[PDB]
């Protein structure tokens, strides 16, 4: 009953970090505090917009 | 006593019975009517209150 709109694969070709899990967790404390501003903006969209497709940017 | 007492009193008896008779017929019709449609005070079968909903943010964004 309608379009299940999915974004094209073009916008999904984003630079993904290539580091093992321990690398993330080792610097986790020094990562969350100093990169909070985009983290909180993205996650606020996740809970507010409630739709994955809205927070692609 | 005079026939007037019986005459007027019987008219009151008729008036009471006529009003009661038409109300019972209205009772059957209304009860049938609002049982089906349901936009009436009685026959409102129980539902679940919206108060018992947790509106706080969950552990997953998609909710």
């Amino acid at each position: 009953p309608g379009i299940v709109e999915l974004p094209t694969l073009e916008d999904l070709k984003v630079q993904e970090v290539k580091v093992s899990s321990s690398v993330l967790k080792a610097a986790a404390h020094h990562y969350g505090a100093q990169c909070d501003k985009p983290n909180k903006e993205f996650m606020l969209c996740r809970w507010e917009e409630k739709d994955p497709r809205r927070c692609l940017e | 006593d005079g026939p007037e007492k019986n005459y007027e009193k019987t008219m009151a008896i008729l008036q009471i019975e006529a009003e009661k008779a038409e109300l019972r017929l209205k009772e059957l019709e209304v009860r049938r009517l609002m049982r089906a449609r349901g936009d009436g005070p009685w026959y409102q079968y129980p539902t679940i209150d919206k108060a018992l909903i947790d509106h706080s943010p969950k552990t997953t964004p998609d909710n």
